[PDB]
């Protein structure tokens, strides 16, 4: 018995052991209760305006799309503080948790930028934060590391298994199973058992809000399609969400294509998995023949995730959304061009949705067309990957 | 067949409880597996719950995530698995046999065609680990469609509306679970009022797992009126301590086995 739909069509669910059904029960409630409530809200809001600097802007980019007739927006979500949108979300879920009564924080990461995000609202919310990243990832992410750890929070490296983000999963739920009296369990991204693809998009969902009323206060009418990568989900529901009643804009999620579809080393379960039920939902996921989960690849470490939030394959299946894939390649050449047009160094993840834009101006550069692309996070974080690909095939 | 209602009856005719361990299948190895089973059985296990190798074992402490890596590390497959089972069913044809799935592998290839499967090399039950009741209709109508006990876990905060649930779907035993958290026999568990409306709504017989590791934890369980405990890190331990030492192995669980097994009356 749940307050909400668990599923979006045949995607998502409550995919859990037993013992856990109580914290998500319990979740919902209280994030049925918070939606309800001003003051919940405004708090929130509050937040968002006062401490992570929201509205973000939206920009034109004009010197990228001259001479088509292409006109193309990005959404500064890398202006949010932390320099990219998760932050929206786990203030959100720090408020949740409060409402609960909960002190603790147990978070997953994967590239660090969740983690590091869990641990600023931890620190501004007095939480006690914990972060389980897979040992591999701790490797190959010192600085956001490091991050978490100045932000007072506990990173816990996970060895079992494959040592990485899925890994880290396990653990926190193994974690949240024995101690969510006390815990939160602050997932994230637009994925996992309901209801967190519910709460992910609902605390994202002012991406797409302002962008609307942005476009409209400066073009005058809806964009034409809005175009965001997919990791998880997040970003891009949060972009969509407020614009899957107007039926005349597109939505376009990009998937990681790593070093492209037909060598298998990607990150595009939605259009290249099969659905399978794991990480405690039905959803498309990259898995081996038998059922083992698999390893996604891509350049950038934000959209390594083996499977796809349960709303998006919903929105694919009925045709409401169109999921597209760019490879490595491609957004390494959006973020050069980015850096050298726009003077906005892009998150390595967002330039897969650049990049994508890109594609729809040059393939036909007559064809008039609103564009917005969600800059989920601005590249900094990224600018030693960039430079030492570009050492190695003799650029630099 | 109905391997578990002939067991507690018999059972209940002795005054007894059931002992039932739980192992991974191809841990360490197809082969020692399979003897390690043998040797279960022959100490006097009463029926076996068994698991099929999975990347991502997320109700499981590190003993039994130690023990997937080490199948893993030896090939074994869910295939292997199945091949496995059929010999076992063809050794000892009364033994009630349990699967312990992840639900994915359950899924992956059709849930009617992985019951099918079951039925055919003679499984008596199946727990999916990360299926709860509020998702279990369509793996239970499946089980239930090839003469397989659907398993239920009823956790220790279970409510009334729980209790009917897992008294009403399962089949062949209730899993009681012992407390919060994941597998291990690191963390010892703790009921008089869950076991007495188990019985009120008709539930099937219960079994008490999660950290049962010494022989006192099964006379206790039963006393309590379960129909008998799980043990299964505590078994895997063996495993692990004596993996460069086959016939220790084999040894020492032999022992551990039979001790657990006579505190069952
Ligand atoms: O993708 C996930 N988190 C993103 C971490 O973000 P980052 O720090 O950028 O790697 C993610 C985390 C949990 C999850 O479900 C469950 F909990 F069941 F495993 C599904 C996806
Ligand atoms: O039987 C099991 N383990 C062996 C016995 O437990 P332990 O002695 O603590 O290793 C067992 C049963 C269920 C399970 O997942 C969930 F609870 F979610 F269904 C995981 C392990
Ligand atoms: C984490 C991250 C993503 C991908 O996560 P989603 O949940 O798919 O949005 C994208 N962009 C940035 C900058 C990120 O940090
Ligand atoms: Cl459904
Ligand atoms: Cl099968
Ligand atoms: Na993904
Ligand atoms: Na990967």
């Amino acid at each position: 018995t749940t307050l909400l739909n668990p599923y979006f069509g045949e995607f998502g669910g409550m995919y859990v052991p037993q013992i856990l059904m109580p914290a998500l029960n319990q979740l919902e409630e209280a994030f049925v209760s918070a939606q309800k409530d001003p003051e919940f809200q405004a708090q929130f809001a509050d937040l968002l305006k006062n401490y992570a600097g929201r509205p973000t802007a939206l920009t034109k980019c004009q010197n990228i799309t001259a001479g088509t007739r292409t006109t193309l927006y990005l959404k500064r979500e890398d202006l949010l503080h932390g320099g990219a949108h998760k932050t929206n979300q786990v203030l959100g879920q720090a408020l949740l948790a409060k409402r609960m009564g909960k002190s603790e924080i147990i978070a997953e990461t994967g590239a660090g930028q969740h983690g590091v995000a869990s641990a600023l609202a931890s620190a501004l919310l007095g939480l006690k934060c914990r972060i389980y990243m897979g040992a591999k990832d701790v490797e190959r992410q010192s600085p956001n590391v490091f991050r978490m750890r100045l932000m007072g929070a506990e990173v816990i490296p996970v060895h079992s298994g494959s040592a990485t983000l899925k890994d880290a999963c396990n653990e926190a739920l193994r974690d949240w199973s024995g101690s969510y009296e006390t815990a939160h369990y602050m997932l994230g991204t637009a994925a996992g058992p309901h209801p967190y693809p519910t709460i992910v998009r609902e605390f994202q969902r002012m991406i797409g809000e302002e962008t609307k009323a942005q476009i409209l206060d400066k073009e005058g009418r809806l964009p034409d399609a809005v175009i965001a990568c997919v990791g998880g989900g997040s970003n891009a529901i949060g972009m969509f969400a407020d614009f899957i009643n107007d039926t005349s804009v597109g939505l376009i999620g990009v998937e990681p294509g790593g070093h492209g579809i037909e060598t298998g080393e990607h990150g595009a379960p939605l259009k290249h998995g099969r659905v399978g039920i794991y990480f405690g939902m039905k959803a498309p996921m990259m898995q081996t023949a038998d059922g083992q989960i698999e390893e996604s690849y891509s350049i950038s470490a934000g959209l390594d995730f083996p499977s796809v939030g349960p709303q998006h394959a919903y929105l694919n299946s009925i045709g409401r959304a169109d999921y597209v894939s760019i490879t490595d390649d491609e957004a390494l050449e959006a973020f050069k061009t980015l850096c050298r047009h726009e003077g906005i160094i892009p998150a390595l993840e967002s330039s897969h949705a650049l990049a994508h834009a890109l594609k729809m101006m040059r393939e036909q550069p007559e064809k008039e067309q609103l564009l917005v692309v969600n800059l989920s996070g601005r590249g900094d974080k990224d600018i030693f990957t960039v430079h030492d690909i570009l050492k190695a095939r003799g650029e630099i | 067949m109905e391997r578990y209602e002939n067991l507690f009856a018999q059972l209940n005719d002795r005054r007894e409880g059931a002992f039932v361990p739980f192992v991974t299948l191809g841990d360490p190895g197809i082969e020692q597996s399979l003897k390690i089973i043998d040797t279960l059985i022959d100490a006097g296990a009463d029926a076996l719950e068994l698991g099929v190798p999975f990347s991502d074992p997320l109700a499981d402490g590190p003993t039994i995530q130690n023990a997937n890596l080490r199948a893993f590390a030896a090939g074994v497959t869910p295939a292997q698995c199945f091949e496995m089972l059929a010999l076992i069913r063809e050794k000892h044809p009364t033994i009630p046999i349990g699967l312990l799935m992840y639900a994915n592998l359950v899924f992956n290839n059709g849930i009617d065609a992985f019951y099918a499967r079951c039925e055919q090399v003679g499984v008596d039950s199946v727990l999916v680990a990360d299926v709860p009741v509020e998702e279990s209709a369509p793996f239970r109508q499946a089980a239930l469609r090839h003469n397989i006990a659907p398993i239920f876990i009823c956790p220790p905060n279970a409510d009334d509306d729980l209790l009917r649930q897992v008294a009403s779907y399962g089949r062949g035993y209730t899993y009681l679970l012992s407390r919060s958290g994941v597998t291990g026999a690191e963390n010892r568990g703790a009921l008089h009022h869950l076991i007495e409306k188990l019985k009120e709504y008709h539930a099937a017989p219960a079994l008490q797992g999660f950290g049962i590791s010494s022989p006192e934890q099964v006379s206790a369980a039963v006393r309590a009126g379960a129909a008998g405990a799980i043990s299964g890190s505590a078994i895997v331990k063996i495993i692990e301590k004596n993996l460069a030492s086959p016939k220790q192995m084999l040894a020492e669980l032999r022992s551990f086995v039979s001790a657990m097994k006579a505190a069952s009356r």
